[PDB]
RNA sequence: UGGGAGAGGGUGGUGGAAUUCCCGGAGUAGCGGUGAAAUGCGCAGAUACCGGGAGGAACGCCGAUGGCGAAGGCAGCCACCUGGUCCACCCGUGACGCUGAGGCGCGAAAGCGUGGGGAGCAAACCGGAUUAGAUACCCGGGUAGUCCACGCCCUAAACGAUGCGCGCUAGGUCUCUGGGUCUCCUGGGGGCCGAAGCUAACGCGUUAAGCGCGCCGCCUGGGGAGUACGGCCGCAAGGC
């Protein structure tokens, strides 16, 4: 058991999937918007987000998981719900870092970013 | 509609309780413009209520429409290329004139002959919480809650 | 509040002030804009073309994480 | 059904039918082609060919002008055609955003 | 002579972010994708997360209505080699000048030949959708190619649809780069608005499409047609 750990969000326009880890980063338990319950667009919403970072924190509180510090990747629409979620789920969320992946110019993106 | 918001009728109160629900009702109940024969369906429906039930008609009868009231509604919007359920919230107004409305007709589905027989049965059923009226608020309720979802979508 | 008042006289080629350097970077790391610097289009470019050598030698970071 | 009307004309069965030979086009697009209704007309310039037809998704109604008959069958369907394709495709270019 | 600015060009190095793949760990019922979906991927352990590694390509912020080039075009950072150009002194030469049919060189992409490289992307192609149908648009895959060297091809909305040089004809303003004596004054660019004037109008206007001179290219109704024949070029495609 950890009771200090880290929330991952990775927050994208189609869904948004929650796992916790250690403070290792390896993983405890990770819940997303298809685990709770929904299929195609849905996943995307903050609802689902919603109910997935609950779904997270009611599954790795159940490890003993207490704290966590939070780490958000994506522009995604339920993202800003997803963190709400976790304050409000009772979680000690020491912090929120926000490493989304930005390239410095890298790969061509596919046709539909251009 | 187009203008502003059409201003809600007040309708005068009844004489037999003086309130102003009982006549809304009065008038659901009225077909082809005999409201002599609204009163008499449910007025009729009272004393029933009174021989069956040792309580009050206007008791039973009010309890019933607090428990037809639909907290919830969904009402359609086409987002994109989908027509969803969004979840409305429903105006008091709403929630009185759709309990009248399906209460009469949750009772003109009812078996028994008489009109005024079949309106005290379905008010005697929704004062108490069973009841194909109330089936109408707890079915729409669970349409909202099952599209909670697309709440965000509301204006 | 712009950068290059709270600065009294600097180098703009002194790639290895760190101090003074790491100010006109903003809190993500990125080279501020001239709205924020307050220099001029000539100096500018200097001091962008020594933030990028110093964060070739290290003393600059590239990009930072963003904390709330 | 199709009914179809000469308005201060004579025509035939076999001409009546060669119009129904010409609205079938429209059963191309697989929609509900409710009461249409053909009228035939003579202008001093040529014949005149109307058509009222309504859809599951709207109504179409056009004319054609020409000098040959037949020819004025073919606008008419012509044009009939583009208000049905239209009404058929229309709503799907709003679908984004 | 003495200074400046700059993604100008070439060569050799090297930095960090991201994607993909492989390896280790940890973990599980989905992930992905769309307008909504399905193909696809996933209990043979995916996605999400952490560590290790390989590799190619492009350089986030700065970055701009910006800078440079004769045009095409040029953007991480370092160094070497190299071009064009502006400024200030008014020192030297002594009309040495302008243009330029031919000629020569340069010439985005795509394409070609030999060899290398191949992460991402993606013609052709396959499959899913959409749809009346959908050889498309959207989705999941995917080969040339995109990248490096050398050699070809020589095309374009190669555009400012505006050839070059010189002179002359209000100004207001914003900006880049210099020089003063630094308020401001003046050179060289980048725009905007406008005097006169031009223009069929739209618009141009000291960055002329105004007023003038020199020289070059070019036009002479639309289609046929940038086609045919011929000739030259090209490996071919195809170019003139
Ligand atoms: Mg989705
Ligand atoms: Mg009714
Ligand atoms: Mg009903
Ligand atoms: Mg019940
Ligand atoms: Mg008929
Ligand atoms: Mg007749
Ligand atoms: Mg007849
Ligand atoms: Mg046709
Ligand atoms: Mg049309
Ligand atoms: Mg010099
Ligand atoms: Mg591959
Ligand atoms: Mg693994
Ligand atoms: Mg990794
Ligand atoms: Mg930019
Ligand atoms: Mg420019
Ligand atoms: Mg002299
Ligand atoms: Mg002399
Ligand atoms: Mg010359
Ligand atoms: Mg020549
Ligand atoms: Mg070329
Ligand atoms: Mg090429
Ligand atoms: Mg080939
Ligand atoms: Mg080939
Ligand atoms: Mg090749
Ligand atoms: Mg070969
Ligand atoms: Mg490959
Ligand atoms: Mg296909
Ligand atoms: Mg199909
Ligand atoms: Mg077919
Ligand atoms: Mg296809
Ligand atoms: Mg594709
Ligand atoms: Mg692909
Ligand atoms: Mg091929
Ligand atoms: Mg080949
Ligand atoms: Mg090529
Ligand atoms: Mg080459
Ligand atoms: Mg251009
Ligand atoms: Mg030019
Ligand atoms: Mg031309
Ligand atoms: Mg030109
Ligand atoms: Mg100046
Ligand atoms: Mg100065
Ligand atoms: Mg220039
Ligand atoms: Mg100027
Ligand atoms: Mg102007
Ligand atoms: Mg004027
Ligand atoms: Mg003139
Ligand atoms: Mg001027
Ligand atoms: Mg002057
Ligand atoms: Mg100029
Ligand atoms: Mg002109
Ligand atoms: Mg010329
Ligand atoms: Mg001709
Ligand atoms: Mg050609
Ligand atoms: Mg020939
Ligand atoms: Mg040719
Ligand atoms: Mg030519």
């Amino acid at each position: 058991q950890v009771a200090s750990g880290r929330a991952y969000i990775h927050a994208s326009y189609n869904n948004t999937i929650v796992t916790i880890t250690d403070p290792d980063g390896n993983p405890i338990t990770w819940s997303s918007g298809g685990v709770i319950g929904y299929k195609g667009s849905r996943k995307g919403t903050p609802y689902a987000a919603q109910l997935a970072a609950l779904d997270a924190a009611k599954k790795a509180m159940a490890y003993g998981m207490q704290s966590v510090d939070v780490i958000v990747r994506g522009t995604g629409a339920g993202r800003e719900q997803a963190i709400r979620a976790l304050q409000a789920s009772g979680l000690q969320v020491k912090s929120i870092v926000d490493d989304t992946p930005v390239p410095h110019n890298g790969c061509r993106p596919k046709k539909k970013f251009r | 509609a187009r203008r502003r918001r059409a201003e809600v009728r007040q309708l005068q109160p009844d004489l037999v309780y003086g309130d102003v629900l009982v006549t809304a009702f009065i008038n659901k109940i009225m077909r082809d413009g005999k409201k002599n024969l609204a009163a008499r369906i449910f007025y009729d429906a009272c004393k029933i209520i009174q021989e069956k039930t040792g309580q009050e008609p206007l008791k039973v009868f009010k309890q019933a429409v607090e428990n037809v009231k639909p907290r919830m509604e969904v009402r359609s919007r086409r987002v994109g290329g989908a027509n969803y359920q969004v979840p409305m919230e429903v105006s008091p107004r709403r929630q009185q004139s759709l309990a009248l409305r399906w209460l009469v007709q949750a009772a003109n589905q009812r078996p028994e002959r008489r009109a005024a027989v079949r309106i005290a049965h379905e008010l005697m059923d929704a004062a108490e919480g069973k009841g194909g009226a109330v089936k109408k608020k707890e079915d729409v309720e669970r349409m909202a809650e099952a599209n909670r979802a697309y709440a965000h979508y509301r204006w | 509040a712009k950068v290059k008042a709270t600065l009294g006289e600097f180098d703009l080629r002194d790639y290895r002030n760190v101090e003074v350097l790491k100010r006109f970077l903003s809190e993500t790391g990125k080279i501020l804009p001239r709205r924020r610097t307050g220099l001029s289009a000539k100096e500018q470019r200097i001091l962008a073309k020594t933030i990028k050598r110093a964060r070739i030698l290290g003393l600059l970071p590239f990009t930072e994480k963003l904390v709330r | 059904t199709m009914n179809i009307t000469s308005k201060q004309m004579e025509i035939t069965p076999a001409i009546r039918q060669h119009v129904a030979d010409r609205l079938a086009k429209l059963e191309k697009w697989q929609t509900h082609l409710i009461n249409p209704h053909i009228i035939l007309s003579k202008e001093p310039q040529g014949f005149v060919a109307d058509a009222t037809i309504n859809t599951p998704n709207g109504v179409l109604v056009a004319s054609g002008k020409h000098e040959d008959m037949y020819t004025a069958i073919n606008e008419l369907i012509n044009k009939l055609e583009r208000q049905l394709n239209k009404l058929q495709h229309k709503g799907e270019a709003r679908r984004a955003a």
